């Protein structure tokens, strides 16, 4: 009902996601980036090589490469020492809150860049039931408290709150 | 001087650190050009050099352009590239200079420059994948009738070196690790400082990252779109080392989106570059003009580094790149330009690793057939070894498509000290590597029609050729049925190099129809070999002793070169006392008998292991183990054998062998060395064993002043280059390590044809026949099954 | 992944009874050829006891009820059934 209501300021409605309907080892931030990327790739392909299209897509490809390295440590279980020499990188642009490679400020701009491109003032992420298998719901709870903190994003979850307590 | 503005270490340094805004750099490039040309061609006199650079300067002023890549390529494009019926080709008189140029400059920009400024007729659809070849009607029609027959291609890797540059762009992190892993070894450290001392693993990532970002920046200019406004914060190319440029504190980046999906393809680079030079046909902004100069300098630098380093990425590059390789070898047109191709590959110890690569090559070859042989297969998607062989048994050789015959080549290594005999760790790996091959071949016996040959191409001083006798002979019983060796290319002394080939002839189980690789030892004229060498060389005692015993073998037979034979036999006995530390008398006959039994395996029972040992359970090796055992026990003569055990398992003898000795350069007179070389020819021509010839564009010998002096002409029998008394051999054609960037067998075929017509003055009809004999010998001695 | 492309392979001959990937029906077709070559009406498999190691005896019973189905093969089994019951 919520996604239908907001599909009519303007709040973009993501297709509803659920950790239950996914491979167990799959993270949550990687999915929301994937789920957001398809919703920005569909619009840009609508332009089909316009002057504005090239400028906007150049902004997107530049930013995603920034997220790939910082998140790449989370992709693999063991964190190799080679990342530390590669993890460190001087940059004053994008308003890095803290150095190294941290996704708290990188992903906020990624959410931001969607808003100018999609001409929307808010980003909505809707979830489904995790009562089916709440063991994997911890990574959702960690991602929502770590990489969901921008004033221009809204996140909607559901379920039985006692299972969260459990 | 057009070849020093595109491959020059100091110019890259003198332009990378120079900010883009300043333009006055003629006095800095000119100082760089002379310095760079000095460290490359030290023999070029200054007065010729100073005049040559000034001539280039006023030529640009005459053409009314600005000094830079956009102008340098134009002069080369109008110099070398000439349009013809087949499109853009290279003129015959200046083909040889182009091959000299190609060792320093990638051709891809030149064709891109040539196409923009000197386009083809009626803008006919042009697709560039292969390096440019010269045109000659007498030769091009020979290829159409009788296709080329290649013999030595390393399937490990891509087709040429120019596209490997794109792979370095595609895998910046992997190519850094491969360079860093090599940089750990001292040889690469010397080699990198050899090309450029100011090179560090930190710098190599810097240089590659700059090239990638410059590629993105110029692509925006090539697309015609305006710059993304962060070029205001662009002051130095060192900014292009981080992929992140900050302007007014706002986030930015260098990457863009390309019209084609695969930005790192051969087509993408050509469309980018042709588009870029199209928009600079009249004038170019200086800041971006220099940026193109850096990219070409970086591109040539890595290509220059790659070629020398050749004389991880392998796993990623060894999957379905073979289909491109065969398509590259096939060439344009309905029918392939190369019919009989012998692709070599390096076996690996782990059976899963070796099985995976063998399937990839065979599957890749089938994909090449399925694009041409539009005929229904048993399995449409093989995806396994068995279904590939069943599919491949349905094709017939009708002289149009490439025919393949894989040949694994072992890699020799340094003799590890210890383990009771010289190469134990080395032989244990080789014994294991061949064991994986033989049992896997027995698992699918149909592979004997494709796995045809065995080679060993690492070096010569590392492991003597006689070490492969037991491992080859067992492989002969395994059904391989063809043995080739990569012998005689590297040697510490010319007479010693003759011994190495004759070690291969006498010891290796070479049957009639086998081949040898890079027999440079019996090719170089002794007068030519002595050019620019010290008056006394150095070589290991063991290599010296095997020389002295050999030189007695092939010279006492010579009625007039007896003094050398007699002196050698006398002083070889002197050296044997030094090495074996023996106190009794040993004659030259005993020494030869000792050294004729070095082909036996060390671990043969009764030779190194205890004679009374229980019998091993009927392997393919028990024939080898007991054969070296019984003949040692028999003949009633064990005195040479006990000398041989010290030659293998004595602490002092092995140490004395590795101790170096001083040998005079002209130990044998000029005629004396020729006697050995003509003795090899008579022996091997009797055995009828062909010789692989390296590409003549390979300036690896560092002894020939030009191509016209190459030893291949001596073998073929060119008047004025053939030594009297030579026994003509059979010489096949091969292109393994050409030493240049973009090469192919057809280019090598043309290179041979050009030299005969121009330097030696031969008619095109007669010149073709001499080079056609080499191209056909690759078919007479083909390893492909009948 | 190599197993993935190893399976799901399209064969149109030999008239497999069961579609997709299956070991039981191809094994029966294999049994057919062995029976015809050795001109026997049926082929007999005789199994021994599992008293010493009946941990593998669980594999014995499953293989019988997984792959030994058709009439052309007949099995003779032995062993105390109360051992099999446990």
């Amino acid at each position: 009902s919520v996604v239908k209501s907001l599909n009519s300021v303007n709040i973009k409605c993501l297709p509803t996601i659920d950790p239950t309907k996914l491979p167990r080892h799959e993270p949550i931030l990687v999915t929301v980036t994937a789920r957001l990327n398809k919703m920005v790739s569909d619009k840009l392909k609508g332009y089909w090589a316009s002057n504005d299209y090239r400028k906007q897509k150049e902004q997107w490809q530049n930013h995603l490469a920034q997220l790939q390295r910082g998140l790449h440590l989370l992709t693999d279980k063991e964190y190799k020492p080679e990342y530390f020499s590669d993890a460190l990188k001087l940059d004053a642009q994008l308003d890095y809150s803290i150095g190294g490679q941290d996704l708290s400020e990188i992903f906020e701009e990624l959410v931001k860049r969607a808003c100018e491109i999609l001409d929307c003032k808010a980003i909505l992420i809707t979830f489904d039931d995790i009562d089916t298998q709440f063991d994997a719901g911890w990574d959702v709870l960690e991602s929502i408290r770590k990489f969901f903190n921008s004033r221009k994003l809204v996140v909607v979850a559901t379920g039985d709150l006692r299972l969260y307590s459990q | 001087m057009e070849r020093f503005l595109l491959n020059s270490t100091v110019l890259l340094y003198r332009l990378s650190t120079v900010s883009l805004d300043e333009v006055s750099l003629d006095e800095r490039v000119e100082s760089s050009v002379f310095l760079a040309q000095y460290e490359q061609a030290r023999s070029l006199p200054d007065h010729v050099a100073k005049s040559a650079w000034s001539y280039l300067v006023q030529q640009i002023k005459q053409r009314n352009m600005k000094l830079g890549p956009v102008a340098i390529l134009r002069l080369i494009a109008e110099k070398f590239i000439k349009n013809e019926k087949g499109g853009p080709k290279i003129d015959l008189p200046m083909f040889s200079e182009w091959q000299t140029l190609m060792s320093r400059v990638s051709c891809l920009p030149i064709i891109a420059c040539h196409q923009v400024f000197n386009p083809g007729p009626a803008s006919q659809e042009y697709s560039f994948r292969w390096p440019l070849y010269p045109y000659h009607p007498t030769v091009e029609d020979y290829i159409t009738r009788e296709c080329l027959h290649e013999t030595h291609q390393h399937l490990n890797g891509s087709t040429s070196a120019e596209e490997c540059w794109l792979d370095a762009l595609k895998h910046p992190e992997a190519c850094l690790r491969d360079f860093e892993k090599g940089w750990a070894s001292q040889e690469m450290k010397q080699l990198c400082a050899q090309i450029d001392p100011s090179l560090t693993p930190r710098i190599f990532k810097d240089r590659l990252q700059i090239a990638c970002n410059i590629r993105e920046i110029l692509c925006r200019v090539a697309q015609g779109v305006e710059l993304p406004e962060w070029i205001a914060s662009m002051q130095n190319p060192q900014q292009l080392a981080n992929s992140t440029i900050l302007h007014n504190g706002r986030e930015y980046g260098f990457a863009t989106v390309w019209p084609i999906d695969d930005k790192y393809s051969q087509e993408s680079e050509f469309c980018w570059l042709t588009g870029l030079l199209e928009k600079w046909r009249f004038n170019a902004p200086e800041g971006l003009e220099r940026l193109l100069w850096i990219y070409l300098l970086i591109q040539n630098q890595y290509l220059t580094l790659l070629v020398q380093r050749d004389d991880t990425e392998l796993r990623e590059e060894t999957e379905k790149s073979y289909l491109s390789r065969f398509k590259h070898a096939h060439g344009a047109g309905v029918y392939s330009q190369v019919r009989y191709l012998e692709g070599r590959f390096a076996p690996k110890s782990d059976p899963n690793k070796m099985q995976k690569l063998l399937f990839s090559v065979l599957r890749g070859y089938w994909e090449y057939l399925s694009a041409h042989m539009s005929m229904e297969w048993v399995h449409e998607k093989p995806l396994t070894i068995s279904q590939v062989l069943d599919n491949l048994e349905l094709v017939e050789p009708h002289g149009k498509c490439v025919e393949l015959a894989l040949v694994p080549h072992f890699i020799k290594r340094k003799p590890k000290n210890g383990e009771a005999y010289p190469h134990a760790l080395l032989f244990k790996d080789l014994k294991n590597q061949a064991a994986i091959l033989m049992d896997m071949l027995k698992s699918e016996p149909r592979l004997t029609g494709w796995i045809r040959g065995v080679d060993a191409a690492a070096n010569e001083m590392h492991a003597p050729p006689e070490l492969f006798c037991p491992l080859f002979r067992v492989l002969a019983k395994s059904g391989i049925a063809h043995f080739t060796y990569h012998v005689g290319e590297d040697f510490p002394h010319l007479i010693s190099g003759i011994r190495s080939i004759d070690d291969a002839l006498r010891f290796l189980p070479l049957r009639n129809g086998d081949r040898l690789g890079h027999c440079t030892a019996i090719g170089i004229t002794p007068s030519i070999w002595k050019r620019s060498l010290p008056l006394s060389l150095s070589m290991t005692k063991e290599t010296r002793l095997l020389d002295l015993v050999f030189i007695w073998r092939e010279l006492r037979s010579h009625p007039e070169l007896l003094r050398y034979a007699s002196d050698a036999a006398i002083e070889a006995v002197r050296l044997a006392h030094k090495v074996f530390s023996l106190e009794e008398e040993v004659s030259i006959t005993t020494l030869d008998q000792v050294f004729e039994m070095r082909g036996l395996l060390a671990e043969s029972e009764g030779l190194l292991s205890e004679l009374n040992e229980p019998l091993k359970p009927k392997s393919l090796w028990l024939e080898e183990y007991e054969r070296a055992r019984e003949l040692v026990k028999t003949t009633g003569m064990k005195r040479p054998l006990k000398l041989y055990k010290q030659w293998l398992t004595s602490d002092n003898v092995r140490k004395q062998r590795a101790e170096y000795v001083e040998v005079a350069l002209e130990y044998l007179p000029d005629e004396a060395v020729v006697a050995l070389q003509q003795a090899v020819m008579a022996k091997m021509a009797d055995r009828n064993i062909a010789i692989e010839c390296p590409p003549t564009s390979n300036t690896r010998i560092s002894q020939y002043r030009n191509v016209s002096e190459h030893h291949i002409f001596r073998w073929m029998g060119l008047p004025g280059e053939a030594i009297e008394g030579d026994v003509p051999m059979s010489i096949c054609l091969g292109s393994d390590d050409p030493g240049i960037f973009a090469a192919d067998l057809k280019s090598e075929f043309y290179h041979l044809f050009v030299v005969l017509t121009r330097k030696f003055g031969l008619s095109p009809a007669d010149a073709l026949r001499k080079v056609a004999e080499v191209n056909e010998n690759g078919r007479i001695y083909r390893f492909h099954d009948v």
